């Protein structure tokens, strides 16, 4: 785990340089940003149990036979473990999102995930719809204004969707 | 009682600038009033120095090698004994003035400059030109140069600590005389050596006439031409860059002109005049569909009034009354809002606008026409 | 996609390694 | 669709006028001419206006001007006033 | 008009100086200041009538003696006249931000007020008083920003300055 | 006239110094203040025109003898001249407290002031009310503590734009004294 | 009684016939660019050429142009000692295609009138690229 | 007009007007100084038609003066009668001309489009022209009243 | 149906479908899921849609069900919701159909001659249908219910 500052910094230790004047305006910008990265974590986690629970409702609506006697996500410990999943998916994207690095996301919640769904049966190309219906959840929530001042966030929400499709391509 | 006074007054002792330059053409151009401080630093005497050898000049071009007869008066004012007015007092009375608007000048001319140099004030009339033409037959240059400013008007006017400064007065005591103004200062880009002809009539820029066109509207009372007051003019430094919808701005004359083109032209602006003396006089009583019914219809809504903001039910239904000075008449936003746009949808306006445009090119095409035997012709 | 397992992303020891030193990852 | 997928000399299709025009083309000219009937005086219809100025598509331009031409009509002028001038795509 | 712009060209062309490094300084904070004011110029381009309808009243519920017969208010003709000319002013604020500096206010809706009026006899108080309400009802972070409310409410209170 | 950054050089010159890392300490606390520094002029050239009759008519409540038959404030055309000459103090003042130095109110203003007033026959204890009570208002809007108009600002302190402007008051007080 | 009366016939009109003389969609009168420069006796200089040097080709399309064309006292004052440098070796008969480039700077797409330019400025690219 | 009406027809089958059409011009013709005075009686009561077949309007359709109707103010309701006044003008040129197409082409083509541009219901303007045409035949006879019947009840029904 | 315009217009030419005209044809059974589901949540929420939106309507139209107004009377008002679930129906086909043609076959072609015969102002149905547009804007999502608006606005333009 380290964020986008210190990914900057590991690549300078290997090439056994200093930081150029190009790199610190690069980083001078992101800090510039800033309160705007900080708009966007706040924003989907203070409704990130309306995130999982309306993309979870809107998934069996699509696909009813996920909820058919003989469906993965029929019981009431099986409906509960697909609201597990979505919710620590959508925990680590917001990490990745304070951090400005997909690097927490991928080490502790992404490596072996395509593996345990292909034991267990668990349809993965499934799995995949439920994270693209959290990401435009929270791409929406992330521009519309509600308190903030008025500015573009293009590029960071850019970036946040970016973390939900590597999370919805290591996953089947 | 729009003025209360005229520049030509010692200003009040409640005011900042006078009351004349606020709506003039003074606060859109350069032709402002420049003024030294109290304690001057030797940066900023070079901006009251610039400003000096602007005006009393005329634009005309000092060199470094002809400065130099200019640095024994030029100290005396950094020093601080030489006001503006007597520091001008002595340039007027220098050999570099002299050699520039004097020794090669026709006495009109010279009388005209120094109007436009020491005062801010093209030549009124005539007999002020002849007093000041009589005290240089008698007194020589000498006294004649403390006639412009040792009277009443530079000390009212300009003091003893402002720069001199072509003046937009509000009112001109004839109205010819605003014309004179800018006929006189006629240009950014120009100056008195060469509106004087005093480069082309000398050898290689030396020993120049400096003659005046414009003697005989002095003499005989006789306006300036409209061109010489709207191409070349002050009040082109001096453009309010509006929009304007009669542009006051006189077009190049074409060649190719035509006398039949000039004809439909001067023929359609008498079926527009002749249309607007017919439709003035229609106007003011008639022009509005819903006036006749408006003392029925404010008979009509006089009743069902409610306070508390919020009645007519109108059943049980709610109704959301609003008791605001405009919506009480029923007007919306769009009721104000006609009144900016009634320059291409009036009848009477759009007639005068359309007229103007016409004798703004009739007036150009007419003076092309001005011109003789050996002209190559067209096909339109 | 994702690294190597076990590999923390981002803090490979590979990285700037030169050729003439160079081992294969298995 | 459009009036030339090859259709010419022995073919099922009759013979007739082949238009270079695309399939919904959108050129059209502005074209004008007298074009007398010389049938009226043994028809005696009623008597029409023979002096025409109208907008016509490029579609049908051939036609009209090659049909102006076999009934005695004049052409007295031909204009483009919608379309582009050697244009590769974009005349749909 | 008065511009960053125009206040530095104009006392270079009065020295006869090129464009000097303390021109183009002050040329880079009309470049930092922008967005603050041509946020809030875009705040009143879209929501102009319904700020000078409720500017415009307050001047009548206020001085409800203006629509008395022989005032400035005594007919339907005068009242759209009023409501108008706080349209003009709130057109002009909006002239001043787009540009930068006082430009519009000073050119177009100051020089020569004073005079018309004092013939036409419009109160200017009543003038200031819808000006004055719009400044009040500025409730800085949800109308705009908080800093285009500071250049928004710098030209309210330039041109009650300038009124009174 | 000179402000802040030129001072610094001005005395930096006639020891023939550079201007090097410790005379730049000053400097980089003067433009990290800058945006405080704005902030306390539009607080005070907002609010111009009614400091201005708040003092005049300060000065005419405790003083009534100004407004009796001779006083110096007895027609409109003398009391409309001191309610100018208060625009013109409160205008020179803002101009040294936006740069940063009062060699622009010391040299334009108020150098040959005194004198002024003394041919003109204004009595100097009454203007120098006039500044007093100007003073108490342009460090109320400085401090936000105005009672009737709460300007918005972020939050901090200008105690010393506060007492920046208070020692430039007094020099008006101090030069028609 | 009015000042600009409305065309058409019938009820509810004002006495003006339709397109002021019944003719709605009216014949072009308006000749060519290339015969309309010739008509007027003063483009002689220009449009000779444009026959030989070929530009006469598109100057006659239908694309709405805006051309500048020069007068013959245009092309008689290039006999300055200035621009007579530049422009003096376009006499050889072999520099054909530099005098095209020359003259299709001068054709302008669109249609710029005289009263649409008035207090704007505007940037195109002519016919041969700049 | 019936003359103008008349000869269109004529023209469209390219012959000269029949013996029956030319008997409907002088027929026509024959009526113009009673059409005269029926239309000028008219013209004598405006007032008292727009406004009490105004007032009458607003006894019927309370809502178009109440707040938030679409004449509610003094200038709507005063925009109001304006409308009134012109169609009682037009009805005076239908009964001289002897046809309804001056109606039809003066405010009766395009008129759904007008009122619905403006948010009008067309239902009470309507309804005004239903009140004016009650005013209207109580200062006529029975016999002018029938024929001038007709003429407002051929607007109400394009109005619908 | 987006394929029944792609295959109607595809005859009038005399040839096969193009790349560009199947590529429609498959970008639209791709969103056969997401109609589905949207068409779903609008049926299962009839009776307050319809009930939301004639409430909101005789508000900013009080005059329609007091005296006089052509939804007088307990009777009348219930055949006026009756028109607004009309709609509602047909804008349910029109998402799931990938297109406005079934809102236009049914119920909109002759929609001014019907509501003009009638009595019934159409100025009115256009206003009940922008209010049940709010009301089932409210239950959708954030780019479910642009959509769902835009077969609202398609219906009020074809109504006036
Ligand atoms: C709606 C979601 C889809 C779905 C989910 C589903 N998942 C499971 C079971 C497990 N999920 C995991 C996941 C993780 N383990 C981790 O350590 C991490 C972070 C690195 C994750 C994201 C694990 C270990 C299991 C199995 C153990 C358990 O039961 O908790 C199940 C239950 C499968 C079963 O047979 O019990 C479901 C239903 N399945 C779907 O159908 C949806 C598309
Ligand atoms: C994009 C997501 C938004 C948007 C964001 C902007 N926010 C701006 C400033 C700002 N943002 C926050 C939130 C954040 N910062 C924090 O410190 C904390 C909590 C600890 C959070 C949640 C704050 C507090 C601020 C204030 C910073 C300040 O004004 O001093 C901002 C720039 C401000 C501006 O230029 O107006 C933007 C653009 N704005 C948007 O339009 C989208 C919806
Ligand atoms: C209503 C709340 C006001 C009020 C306004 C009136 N103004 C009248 C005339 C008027 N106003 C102006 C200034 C205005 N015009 C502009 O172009 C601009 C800026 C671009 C401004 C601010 C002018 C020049 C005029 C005269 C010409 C005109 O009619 O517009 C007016 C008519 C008075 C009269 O006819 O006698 C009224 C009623 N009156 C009020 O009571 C408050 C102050
Ligand atoms: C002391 C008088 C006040 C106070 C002042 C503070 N103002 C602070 C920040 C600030 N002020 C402005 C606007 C200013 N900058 C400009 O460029 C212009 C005009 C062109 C003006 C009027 C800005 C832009 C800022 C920065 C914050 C922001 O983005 O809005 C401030 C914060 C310190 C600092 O950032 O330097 C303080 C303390 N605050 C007070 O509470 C007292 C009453
Ligand atoms: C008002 C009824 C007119 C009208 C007048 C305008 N005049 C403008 C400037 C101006 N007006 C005069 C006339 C007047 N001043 C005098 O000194 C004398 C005689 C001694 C007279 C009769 C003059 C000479 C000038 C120019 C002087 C100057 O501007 O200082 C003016 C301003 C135009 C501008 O700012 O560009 C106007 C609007 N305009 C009208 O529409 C009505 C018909
Ligand atoms: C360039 C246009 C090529 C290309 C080559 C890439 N090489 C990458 C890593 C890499 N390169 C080398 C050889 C390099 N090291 C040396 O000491 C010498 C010669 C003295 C050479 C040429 C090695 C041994 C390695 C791997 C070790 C390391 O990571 O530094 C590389 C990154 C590969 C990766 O991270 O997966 C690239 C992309 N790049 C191109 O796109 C074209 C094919
Ligand atoms: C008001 C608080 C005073 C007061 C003021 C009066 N001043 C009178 C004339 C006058 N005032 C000034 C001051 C002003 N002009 C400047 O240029 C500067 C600094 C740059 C300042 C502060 C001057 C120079 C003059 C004389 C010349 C002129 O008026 O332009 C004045 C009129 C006297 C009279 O009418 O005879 C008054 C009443 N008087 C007071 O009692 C309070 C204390
Ligand atoms: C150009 C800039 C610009 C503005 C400043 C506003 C001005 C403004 N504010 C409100 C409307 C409002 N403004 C407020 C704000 C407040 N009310 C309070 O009691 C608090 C003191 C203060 C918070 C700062 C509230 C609560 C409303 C809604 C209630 C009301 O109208 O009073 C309205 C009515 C229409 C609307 O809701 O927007 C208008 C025109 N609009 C603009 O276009
Ligand atoms: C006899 C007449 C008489 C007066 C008029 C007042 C005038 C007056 N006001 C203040 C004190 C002040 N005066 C002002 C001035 C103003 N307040 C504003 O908000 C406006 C901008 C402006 C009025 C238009 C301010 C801001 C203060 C500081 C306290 C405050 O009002 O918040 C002071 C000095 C400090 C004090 O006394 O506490 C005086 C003399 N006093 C008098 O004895
Ligand atoms: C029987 C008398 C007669 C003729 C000849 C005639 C010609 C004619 N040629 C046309 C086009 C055309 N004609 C050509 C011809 C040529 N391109 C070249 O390079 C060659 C120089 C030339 C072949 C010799 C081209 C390319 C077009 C299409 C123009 C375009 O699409 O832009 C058109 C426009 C309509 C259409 O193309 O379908 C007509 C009407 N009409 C007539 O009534
Ligand atoms: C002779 C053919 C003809 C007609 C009829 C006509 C009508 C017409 N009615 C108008 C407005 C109006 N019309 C009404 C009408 C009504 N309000 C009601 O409650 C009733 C239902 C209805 C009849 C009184 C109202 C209130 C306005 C003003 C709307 C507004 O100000 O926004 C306007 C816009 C302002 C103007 O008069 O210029 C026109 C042009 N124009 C024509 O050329
Ligand atoms: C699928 C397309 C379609 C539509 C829309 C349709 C409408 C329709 N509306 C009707 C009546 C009606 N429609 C309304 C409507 C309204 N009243 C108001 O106040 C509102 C402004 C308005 C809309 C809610 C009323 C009141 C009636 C009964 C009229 C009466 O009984 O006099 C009737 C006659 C009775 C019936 O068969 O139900 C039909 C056929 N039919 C169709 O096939």
């Amino acid at each position: 785990m380290l964020d986008a500052f210190a990914k900057v910094v590991a690549q300078a230790d290997a090439r056994g340089e200093f930081l150029s004047n190009t790199q610190i305006d690069a980083l001078s910008k992101m800090v510039k940003e800033g309160n705007q990265r900080l708009d966007i974590v706040n924003k989907v986690t203070s409704n990130a149990s309306a995130i999982v629970t309306n993309s979870a409702r809107a998934l069996f609506a699509e696909q009813p036979q996920l909820i058919q006697p003989g469906g993965n996500a029929y019981t009431s410990r099986r409906m509960a473990a697909c609201l597990r999943d979505m919710e620590i998916v959508l925990r680590y994207v917001s990490y990745a999102m304070i951090a400005g690095d997909s690097s927490v996301l991928d080490d502790r919640c992404l490596n072996g995930l395509r593996e345990t769904y292909q034991a267990l049966g668990t349809p993965g190309s499934s799995v995949a719809v439920a994270i693209q219906k959290m990401k435009d959840a929270s791409v929406a929530l992330a521009n519309d204004t509600t308190g903030t001042p008025i500015g573009d966030c293009s590029s960071l929400v850019a970036e946040l969707a970016g973390y939900f499709d590597r999370a919805a391509v290591s996953v089947v | 009682k729009v003025v209360d006074r005229l520049d030509s007054q010692p200003s009040a002792a409640f005011e900042q600038t006078k009351q004349v330059y606020t709506f003039s053409r003074y606060i859109l151009g350069p032709h402002r009033a420049v003024v030294a401080p109290v304690a001057m630093d030797p940066s900023e005497k070079e901006v009251v120095l610039r400003a000096v050898y602007r005006q009393v000049f005329g634009n005309a071009y000092i060199m470094e090698e002809e400065r130099a007869e200019l640095r024994v008066m030029e100290s005396q004012f950094l020093l601080g004994e030489l006001s503006v007015k007597e520091l001008v007092r002595a340039l007027a009375k220098s050999s570099t003035y002299k050699v520039r608007f004097f020794e090669g000048a026709v006495q009109y001319r010279f009388i005209e400059l120094c109007f436009k140099h020491l005062l801010g004030r093209a030549p009124d009339n005539h007999e002020e030109i002849a007093v000041h033409m009589r005290k240089y037959q008698q007194e020589g240059y000498d006294a004649e140069i403390d006639s412009y400013l040792d009277a009443g008007e530079y000390d009212n006017v300009f003091g003893d600590d402002t720069v001199p400064f072509l003046r937009f007065r509000g009112v001109y005591t004839p109205c010819d005389s605003f014309n004179r103004q800018c006929a006189l200062q006629g240009g950014w880009a120009n100056s008195d050596k060469a509106m004087g002809g005093a480069a082309l009539s000398g050898y290689n820029g030396s020993d120049g006439r400096q003659m005046s066109t414009m003697i005989g509207n002095y003499i005989s009372g006789k306006p300036i031409p409209y061109e010489k007051v709207a191409a070349d003019t002050p009040l082109k430094s001096t453009a309010p860059n509006w929009y304007a919808r009669p542009n006051p701005a006189l077009a190049p004359q074409p060649a190719y002109v035509s006398a039949k083109e000039i004809a439909e032209l001067r023929s359609r602006v008498s079926k527009l005049e002749a249309a607007w003396s017919v439709a003035v006089k229609q106007s003011a009583a008639a022009k509005d569909t819903v006036e006749t019914w408006r003392a029925a219809a404010k008979e009509m809504a006089a009743m069902r009034g409610i306070s508390p903001m919020g009645e007519a039910y109108f059943g049980g239904i709610a109704q959301k009354v609003d008791n605001g000075a405009l919506a009480q008449l029923g007007n919306k936003a769009s009721s104000y809002k006609k009144y900016l746009y009634a320059i291409e949808t009036d009848e009477v306006s759009r007639l005068e606008v359309d007229l103007e445009e016409a004798k703004g090119q009739l007036r150009v095409l007419e003076a092309a026409m001005a011109k003789s035997t050996p002209m190559t012709r067209t096909a339109e | 996609q994702l690294a190597p397992p076990g590999i923390p992303p981002g803090e490979d020891a590979r990285n700037n390694q030169s050729l003439r030193q160079y081992v294969a990852r298995p | 669709a459009y009036d030339m997928d090859g259709t010419g000399a022995g073919s099922l299709e009759p013979r007739g006028i082949k238009s270079s025009a695309v399939e919904k083309d959108s050129r059209c000219f502005k074209v004008t001419f007298v074009l007398p009937s010389q049938s009226r005086l043994y028809t005696f219809r009623e008597l029409q206006n023979v002096y025409t100025t109208k907008m016509v598509p490029f579609s049908s331009w051939y036609a009209e001007q090659q049909r102006i031409q076999k009934m005695g009509g004049k052409i007295l002028k031909v204009e483009l006033v919608a379309g582009g001038q050697m244009r590769s795509v974009g005349n749909q | 008009m008065k511009s960053v712009i125009t206040t530095v060209v104009s006392a270079a062309d009065a020295a006869g100086r090129f464009p000097s490094n303390s021109d183009l300084e002050s040329i880079q904070g009309n470049i930092q200041r922008s967005a603050a004011r041509l946020e809030a110029a875009e705040k009143l381009a879209g929501n102009h009538e319904a700020v000078v309808k409720e500017a415009g009243d307050a001047c009548f519920a206020k001085y409800a003696y203006l629509k008395n017969p022989g005032e400035a208010g005594e007919n339907q003709e005068k009242i759209n006249k009023c409501y108008r000319d706080v349209d003009h002013y709130m057109r002009l604020v909006n002239y001043c931000l787009v540009v930068g500096g006082t430009g519009p206010l000073d050119e177009w809706g100051i020089a020569g007020a004073r005079e018309v009026y004092r013939t036409l006899n419009l109160p200017t108080s009543a003038y200031v008083a819808s000006i004055a309400y719009t400044r009040d009802r500025l409730c800085v972070p949800r109308d705009m920003s908080a800093q285009a409310g500071v250049e928004f409410s710098a030209y309210l209170d330039y041109l009650i300055n300038a009124l009174s | 006239m000179l402000d802040a950054f030129s001072r610094v050089v001005v005395n930096s010159d006639a020891k023939a110094a550079y201007v090097g890392g410790s005379d730049l300490q000053a400097l980089k606390s003067f433009i990290a203040d800058g945006n405080k520094r704005l902030d306390a002029v539009n607080s005070i050239v907002s609010n111009a025109s009614c400091m201005v009759s708040d003092a005049v008519s300060g000065m005419i409540c405790e003083n009534p003898g100004l407004i009796s038959p001779g006083g110096n404030c007895y027609t409109n055309r003398r009391m409309a001249a001191c309610l100018r000459d208060g625009e013109i103090i409160l205008r020179y003042v803002s101009y040294a407290l936006l740069a940063g130095d009062a060699s622009v109110l010391e040299d334009r203003c108020l150098n040959g002031l005194k004198e002024t007033y003394i041919a003109l026959g204004v009595p100097t204890n009454s203007s120098i009310r006039a500044v007093s009570i100007m003073k108490a208002q342009a460090v109320a809007f400085i401090t936000n503590t105005a009672t009737e108009r709460k300007m918005s600002f972020a939050a901090g302190d200008c105690t010393s734009l506060a007492s920046e402007v208070a020692s430039y008051f007094d020099r008006v007080g101090a030069a028609i004294s | 009684r009015t000042a600009y009366p409305y065309t058409g016939s019938g009820y509810g009109s004002a006495g003006v016939p339709y397109g002021q003389d019944t003719y709605g969609y009216k014949a072009t009168t308006a000749k060519s660019i290339t015969e309309t420069a010739a008509q007027a006796g003063v483009f002689n200089t220009f449009v000779k050429l444009l026959n030989e040097s070929g530009v006469e080709k598109l100057v006659e399309q239908a694309g709405p142009y805006t051309v500048f064309a020069p007068t013959d006292d245009a092309f008689a004052a290039l006999l300055e000692p200035h621009s007579f440098n530049k422009l003096a070796t376009l006499l050889r008969p072999e520099n054909n295609d530099a005098l095209r480039k020359v003259l299709m700077h001068h054709v302008i797409p669109g249609a710029f009138t005289s009263a649409s330019l008035m207090d704007r400025a505007v940037t195109v690219k002519s016919l041969a690229g700049e | 007009s019936i003359v103008t009406k008349s000869i269109v027809n004529a023209d469209a089958e390219a012959r000269y007007l029949s013996p029956g059409e030319l008997d409907r011009i002088k027929s026509f013709v024959l009526s113009g100084q009673r059409r005269l005075r029926i239309a000028q009686t008219l013209t004598e009561n405006r007032e008292r038609i727009v406004k009490q077949g105004g007032q009458q309007l607003f006894q019927r359709r309370p809502d178009v003066v109440s707040p938030g109707g679409n004449a509610y103010g003094e200038e709507m309701t005063a925009t109001c009668l304006r409308d009134l006044d012109y169609y009682l003008r037009l009805v005076t040129y239908g009964i001289i001309a002897g046809d309804v197409t001056p109606i039809e082409e003066i405010g009766l083509v395009g008129v759904k489009e007008m009122y619905s541009a403006l948010g009008t219901p067309i239902s009470g303007v309507a309804e005004g022209i239903r009140c004016m045409k009650d005013v209207a035949c109580s200062l006529l006879s029975g016999e002018d009243a029938a024929e001038v019947g007709f003429y407002f009840d051929y607007t109400l029904a394009a109005m619908q």
